């Protein structure tokens, strides 16, 4: 039988680089049982327009599953939803290769969406786990407003109280806003000496100015931030020493296809060597009736191990979104970023490297000064 | 202006031709002179196609929705079209009743409806004026149970009772799976009163796997939140008699009233508009070409929409788009197999109807436990 899946990408060459590794899965394993097939399409500004786009799509192909990216991002948010909207409908399981909000992880609003790359709220795992290692004890938290903020709030505070450590003054700050300083005044009588930001490119730039009158950049604080939290508009403005982090492969967009392909035919071959598997509905107009088997398809393609991952070992979690990656920690020393470690899995393993901290000191730095002066 | 669109039925036409003239049925002060569309076939094809389409032949204002229960992605659809076009809307029906947590950070929905911990904040009332205050709780893994499993843990805390839990299942209820092994988390169970919290797909396969248990007698009592019930009117088979549940006031009424008090709300908040702020506020919304960059005039307008009250009744809206303190009632499932308002929950306070919940049998003749007296005083 003829297997077809479709895709949404960007550019038309990687397009072929989709055929051509669709073409190299078929000759991997294939054989007179069923073969594949593929169809791509690419964005349009009035994301609409992109809906009606995606209902051509479907019409022409009894699809079984979807891929999407978003490698122009003037929205790096609003790309992939209509997409997810449109397709979750019918419980058309949708992958997600490229894109890191929060908020497709609720699975009550989107059905049915995976993803290849952990979000933004899986990062404070290895703020913790550092904290553990270094024995840093008194840490000063700083985060936004929006969604995409307030989720690493919960997770940190969930991933502490296991060990009732209960960090201390969790400050809010309203997003896109500037003149932030009335706030920082308030943790500048504080014991505690490391803060952690969490916050958007545009607001990232304002707090490092902010903090250049207040005068916290100096010796004997140290502080540690996000992946978006650097590398944008304000890491020209950022004070060196700030120990930041990032992705071992994320953005490279070409060996995600490679890796998806693979956990998607290996799966099409563990169902369909099972019951009724009928078919998903050939048309957006003249259907209103769920593919009856939409959520199976999705059941077994949560547990799908993959061994020989361009990536690397890929499996899922119970919310669906790649467990297990890495990440390489980096340091900002005259203004370019150098790796001082990496992060893999479960725990953090560094080398070869001694790290600048913010004043210029060599020595670790602890934190809490216990003020002498009393109220 | 003000436009309705008709997105289920069983051919109301006459409804329809009959919402058709009254430019002048209202008695609003306001043009509300409404326009009017159909579907057929509701799904994400016509309805993108129609409801913007519409949007390029009028600017009208907004839009009021309506349609068949037991369909559930039309939710988020809606959401998505009121994102771009910045147009106001308002969804009075079965199927988008059910409360979307986050919406998208722009949008005006504007849903109407009680969220889920207003449904157990008036549970957790019934549940104690008899004074159960044992219970157990069954979830299957139906997207967004562990919401809902949050709002018992929390609202068992913020009370004056011990409310003593015994335990929580978990089981999948779908059209395939081993039915001992939830045989075996069923079986092994001891209670008196039951919370379950499932959809209606997943009801019929649940209570029928609960009569071969033997958890369905006079000796027990139900507890379903607004999700699981039918349709509203037609209850199907394996519902025990005796279910409770909460529901929104507007439970029984006529489609066309509903309508009449839904152009209502966007007249009384027009009409609101020119008093304080001053006439019409600008009504456009644009279909694909050049949609929403920003809004700095109409985001001023939605503010005057939230306080909105009406021939005796409140209205008022909170940010998240679902109603804030409506007067809700309960209704149970009588030995007719009907469902009959049991009580009111007003302003705060729950009423009720029975003094004694009266507990029936396997064929009716309602069985009274012999140990339980009436005493008659005075002061
Ligand atoms: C296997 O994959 C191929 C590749 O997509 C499928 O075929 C292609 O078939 C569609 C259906 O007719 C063609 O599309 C239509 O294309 C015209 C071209 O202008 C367009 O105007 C229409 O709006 C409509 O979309 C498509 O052109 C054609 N591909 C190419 C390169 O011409 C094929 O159906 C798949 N078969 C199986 C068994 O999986
Ligand atoms: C109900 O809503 C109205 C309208 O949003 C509120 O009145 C507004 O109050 C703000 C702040 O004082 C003013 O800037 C607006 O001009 C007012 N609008 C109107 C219609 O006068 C009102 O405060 C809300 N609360 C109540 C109880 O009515
Ligand atoms: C706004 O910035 C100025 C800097 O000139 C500062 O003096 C002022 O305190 C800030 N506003 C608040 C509310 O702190
Ligand atoms: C930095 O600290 C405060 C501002 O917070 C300022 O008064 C002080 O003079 C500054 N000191 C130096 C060495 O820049
Ligand atoms: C992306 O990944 C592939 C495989 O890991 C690698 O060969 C390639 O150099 C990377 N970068 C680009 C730009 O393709
Ligand atoms: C990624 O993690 C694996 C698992 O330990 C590790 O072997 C590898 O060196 C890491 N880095 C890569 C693949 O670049
Ligand atoms: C990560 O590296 C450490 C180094 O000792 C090793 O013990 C551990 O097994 C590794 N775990 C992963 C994520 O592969």
């Amino acid at each position: 039988k003829i297997v077809n899946i479709g895709a949404v990408l960007s550019t038309r060459k990687h397009e072929q680089m989709f055929r051509e590794a669709v073409n190299q899965a078929n000759k991997r394993h294939g054989s007179w049982k069923i073969q594949l097939n593929a169809t791509s399409v690419t964005h349009k500004p009035n994301a609409i327009q992109m809906a009606l786009s995606v209902c051509e799509d479907l019409i022409s192909s009894q699809v079984y599953a979807i891929l999407v990216s978003h490698p122009p991002t003037p929205n790096d948010h609003f790309t992939p939803t209509p997409v997810s909207y449109t397709a979750g409908f019918y419980r058309i399981p949708v992958l997600g290769l490229t894109t890191r909000m929060s908020i497709y992880s609720d699975k009550s609003i989107h059905l049915s969406f995976l993803r290849t790359v952990p979000p933004y709220s899986h990062q404070s795992s290895v703020w913790f786990e550092m904290m553990r290692v270094y024995s840093w004890n008194h840490i000063i938290l700083l985060v936004s407003d929006d969604h995409e903020g307030r989720a690493a709030q919960k997770r940190l505070e969930t991933l502490l109280e296991e060990r009732e450590s209960k960090a201390e003054k969790v400050l809010q700050f309203d997003p896109g806003t500037k003149n932030v300083t009335a706030l920082l005044m308030e943790a500048k009588e504080l014991e505690a000496r490391v803060i952690i930001l969490s916050a958007s490119e545009d607001d990232a730039a304002t707090v490092y100015r902010a903090a250049a009158m207040l005068n916290m950049t100096g010796s004997g604080y140290v502080w540690l931030v996000g992946e978006r939290e650097i590398s944008g508009n304000a890491l020209r403005y950022a004070p060196d020493g700030i120990l930041g982090l990032q992705l071992i492969n994320g953005k490279n967009e070409s060996a995600h296809i490679s890796d998806a392909v693979g956990v998607v035919a290996q799966a099409v071959h563990e169902l369909l060597e099972k019951e009724n598997i009928t078919d998903p509905p050939r048309g957006c107009v003249g259907n209103t009736n769920i593919w009856k088997t939409g959520p199976l398809f999705k059941r077994v393609l949560m547990s799908s191990k993959y061994a020989d991952g361009v990536t690397g070992r890929v499996e899922f979690n119970e919310d669906g979104d790649r467990k297990f990656a890495n990440y390489s920690i980096m340091n900002l020393q005259n203004r370019k970023l150098v790796q001082v470690g990496i992060y893999n899995g479960t725990h953090v393993i560094p080398n070869d490297r001694k790290i600048i901290w913010p004043g210029g000191e060599t020595e670790k730095p602890r934190g809490y000064q216990m003020s002498t002066r009393l109220k | 202006t003000v436009a309705v669109v008709f997105s289920s039925s069983g051919p109301p036409q006459a409804q329809f031709r009959a919402r058709l003239t009254p430019q002048s049925f209202l008695d609003l002060p306001l043009e509300i002179q409404p326009l009017t569309v159909g579907v057929n076939t509701t799904n994400p094809s016509s309805l993108l196609t129609q409801i913007c389409g519409l949007l390029g032949a009028a600017h009208v204002h907004g839009i009021v929705f309506e349609d068949n229960v037991d369909t559930e992605a039309v939710a988020q659809i809606l959401d998505f079209i009121s994102s771009q076009t910045h147009v106001p809307i308002l969804s009075i029906s079965g199927g988008s009743a059910v409360v979307l947590t986050p919406k998208e950070p722009g949008s005006a929905f504007l849903q109407l409806g009680v969220s889920l911990e207003q449904q157990l904040q008036v549970l957790f009332k019934v549940l104690e004026e008899y004074d159960w205050s044992a219970f157990a709780v069954i979830t299957s893994l139906h997207p967004g149970h562990a919401l809902f499993l949050e709002g018992v843990r929390a609202v068992a805390d913020a009370s004056h009772v011990s409310w003593r839990l015994l335990d929580v299942v978990t089981l999948e209820l779908g059209p395939g799976g081993p039915r001992a092994r939830t045989q075996r988390l069923l079986r092994q169970l001891d209670a008196p009163v039951f919370v379950a919290y499932c959809s209606r797909e997943e009801a019929e396969v649940l209570f029928a796997e609960a009569a071969q248990a033997g958890l369905v007698g006079p000796g027990h009592v139900w507890l379903v939140p607004n999700l699981a019930l039918g349709s509203t009117d037609a209850p199907p088979a394996t519902f025990p008699v005796g279910l409770i549940s909460v529901v929104t006031e507007s439970w029984r009424l006529s489609l066309r009233q509903k309508v009449r008090d839904g152009v209502a709300i966007l007249a009384l908040g027009a009409h609101s508009y020119w008093r304080q702020h001053g006439t019409l506020p600008a009504p456009a919304g644009d279909c694909r070409v050049h949609p929403g960059p920003v809004s700095p005039a109409r985001e001023a307008f939605y503010r005057h929409l939230l306080n909105v009250t009406w021939e005796g009744r409140d209205f008022s809206f909170s940010p998240g788009g679902y109603l804030v303190q409506p007067t809700m009632v309960v209704i149970a499932l009588n030995r007719h197999r009907l469902w009959e308002m049991v009580g009111r929950w007003e302003h705060g306070v729950l009423y009720m109807k029975y003094p004694v919940w009266p507990r029936y049998s396997a064929s009716l003749q309602p069985v009274v436990d012999s140990r339980h007296l009436t005493v008659a005083t005075l002061e």
